[PDB]
């Protein structure tokens, strides 16, 4: 049972939470019909960004492309830990770029850093520095021990959780992590005609009409959200931590997916609802309930009721059909799934291995 | 009393003024979309008005709640000048159902104008029936001027 | 806590209340039925112009994109206090668009503006003047303390509470403000197309309290507080053209799902939703284990007897 899948059904009041370049929200056909989208991007960010992750799991990944403000950065965060030549150095080495005064120095793409993996670094960089080994040494005895360079991941989860592409530098051989959560586009479990609002501008100094005028697309939506974590794949990516260490990173992540609402235009919407059915279960491999909606939930007093009487009648088919075992717990505001009364009595039932 | 459905072909829908003529070879219309509905004294077809589907008149009974629609052409006279003020528009409604019903709640549409012009607004919201009789013969008669410019005609229903 | 959660249930008339292009009332999907709808902005304006607002926060703000009768209007009324020239070059160096005897001159887009704060700018572009300060040198100067200059939002409120956009001169560096209340779209909570029966409007909105303080160049809670009780008021009365529920939160929270299946009833609307807004709450409240400082006034969880009554409570914290 190395992976735990979670499952959660949230509707949310009239708002637009993700949308594209023409302010419109995102959307997916989905059995045939409309549904409106939030991106599995949106949904990393807001829990990385998240207040809950900073005091739960921890601080979270600088991610950056501009390498000369990662450096002064950097001069200024370890500056009182390493020499500044060593800092360069080091990140001169990671990068693949040269790191000198120039006030613009590029990477080749958007990366996150962990500035405690980069000390770490540092302190090798140092030492090689002392036996005068070169780079070219230094990086064939590095990738020796990729284990206790993914230690550091611990003070960067969303890395260990996300992944990390490298394509320059020595983080192409050692900083290349497959991220440990597969995670979903958050759908809506009907079809959905979006509605628009005609908003207005009215100038306090225009005696004509308002200085403004135009429209924003929105709707409200009973969206499921799906995610996994390879707990093997956690263990590793933070260095090789315990099976319970890893439990207890995915029930924080349990619990952002049924609480952790996108940021989007909520200053004007306020759809700050909970989740109102989480669903968790432990399993050989990933399964999915979107097939669930595949044919589009009608309403019938609403689309939440008759949306959860969906997920619960084809999660039953499912392991029934491929005689799908394992433990699995569930919490709403198949006799083998342990009704939980509380997300928190739900989540320390993950934390007890299920 | 006969409430019909009642479809013109676009070749004669082109002009408002075109509209009763159609439907004539006095009764009540009103644009649904051409469609519209057709309330007349007699049954109602021409190769230039189709009819889709046709007869009623109402029990009803007093003090009783109805969902209502209505296009009139509420105006002033100082030419037939619109009405354009918001409280103007319900006060004009409620003046010309006189004791016929009582408006609990309206919301004017003012509607884009038609085409001399003319200003429609359509008043839809709820009713409850106070003068029972009064209140068939506002609908079968009508409600304000240019009556068979599409306005006028009063529909009720349930709740 | 931080946040503080307000649920208002109005009750009034399902028209008249707000207007699209066509003149039609606004509405909204929810729980697949339609629901007649105020837009959040709509509330915002209504509370901001009213007497209420007035009378107990302060003054409005003035939002302009029509810079030239603009730069009248700080000429005709910071005459005295300032030099006729800088009191332009502030303007000019503020929007980034260069300030000329032109009586047309638009901004990027309109924005609020009080007339306090750019009193208070003035005095630096002074200082700088006196000092010679070239603007870039400036911008350095003032961009120490983005605090010394929020304070003069508690001459304009309503931007502390709905924030600010500026993407043009050295606005976009210094007046760069996040709203600190949250508002959402005031909606229905029954099926608008049995006896008639009148709307019941769910309102929700939650401020920020550090952040109102943050915006407020560093106010105290109690002032910030203070705020949130006329915002209540505000949200439980004013109506454009009954049941209030304050909690205090670690995360906003909106009880909004309460209605996703619409509130039913032959014979009035509002006894059903309160009594679906009280099932859901606790639902909510012992689903997600919250215990923050609760209270709601209903004539139907600390109760309040009265408005007043929970308006002074929510002063006091919980």
């Amino acid at each position: 049972s190395n992976f735990i899948n979670i499952h959660v059904l949230i509707s949310h009041s009239p708002s637009c939470l993700n949308r594209d370049d023409m302010n419109m929200q995102k959307d997916a056909i989905f059995g045939g019909k409309r549904r409106v989208r939030i991106s599995s991007q949106s949904l990393k960010r807001a829990m990385r960004k998240s207040g809950y992750y900073a005091q739960n799991i921890g601080e979270s990944s600088l991610r950056t492309i501009h390498l000369a403000q990662l450096r002064d950065v950097l001069r200024q965060k370890l500056g009182e830990r390493f020499d500044q030549k060593i800092i360069d150095k080091t990140l001169a080495l990671l990068s693949g770029k040269s790191v000198d005064e120039a006030e613009k120095i590029s990477a080749d793409a958007v990366t996150p850093w962990v500035v405690g993996e980069i000390a770490w670094f540092c302190e090798q960089v140092a030492k090689a520095e002392a036996d005068n080994l070169d780079d070219k040494k230094l990086l064939k005895v590095l990738k020796e021990d990729i284990a206790a360079i993914r230690v550091n991941l611990q003070q960067g989860v969303d890395i260990a959780l996300s992944g990390r592409m490298a394509t320059s530098g020595m983080m192409t051989e050692l900083g290349k992590v497959d991220g440990a959560m597969s995670i979903a586009h958050a759908i809506t479990t009907h079809q959905v005609d979006s509605d628009i609002d005609w908003f207005t501008a009215v100038d306090d100094l225009q005696e004509q009409g308002s200085a403004h005028l135009g429209t924003q697309e929105f709707s409200s939506g009973v969206f499921y959200r799906y995610a996994n974590i390879n707990l093997a794949q956690l263990q590793e990516n933070l260095g090789g931590a315990s099976r319970e260490q890893a439990l207890e990173i995915a029930t924080h992540v349990v619990h952002m997916l049924a609480t952790e609402v996108p940021g989007a235009k909520q200053r004007t919407y306020a759809a700050f609802n909970p989740a109102d059915m989480v669903m968790v279960n432990f399993s050989d491999m990933p399964l999915s309930m979107a097939n669930a909606f595949e044919k589009a939930v009608k309403a019938k007093d609403g689309f939440l009721q008759p949306s959860i009487q969906a997920f619960n009648q084809y999660w039953d088919r499912v392991a029934n059909g491929y005689g799908l075992n394992g433990a699995a717990a569930q919490f709403s505001l198949t006799a083998q799934v342990k009704q939980m009364p509380t997300l928190e009595q739900l989540k320390s039932w993950v934390r007890n291995n299920g | 009393m006969y409430l019909s459905k009642v479809i013109i072909a676009r070749a004669w829908s082109r002009d408002l003024y075109q509209l009763h003529q159609g439907l004539w070879h006095d009764f009540l219309f009103h644009v649904e979309k051409c469609h519209v509905l057709l309330q007349s004294a007699q049954m109602p077809s021409t190769a230039v008005a189709t009819v889709i589907k046709t007869q009623v008149e109402f029990q009803l009974q007093v003090g009783v709640p109805l969902y209502f629609r209505l296009r009139a052409n509420p105006i002033k006279t100082i030419c037939r000048v619109p009405l354009i003020k918001e409280a103007e528009q319900i006060a004009w409604l409620q003046r010309k159902l006189g004791n016929a019903a009582r408006v609990e709640d309206v919301h004017p549409i003012s509607e884009r104008p038609q085409y001399g012009k003319i200003q429609t607004v359509c008043f839809e919201g709820v009713l409850t029936i106070n003068d029972a009789p009064a209140l068939i013969d506002l609908v079968q008669q009508g409600i304000g001027p240019a009556k068979s410019m599409g306005c006028g005609l009063l529909s009720l229903a349930p709740l």
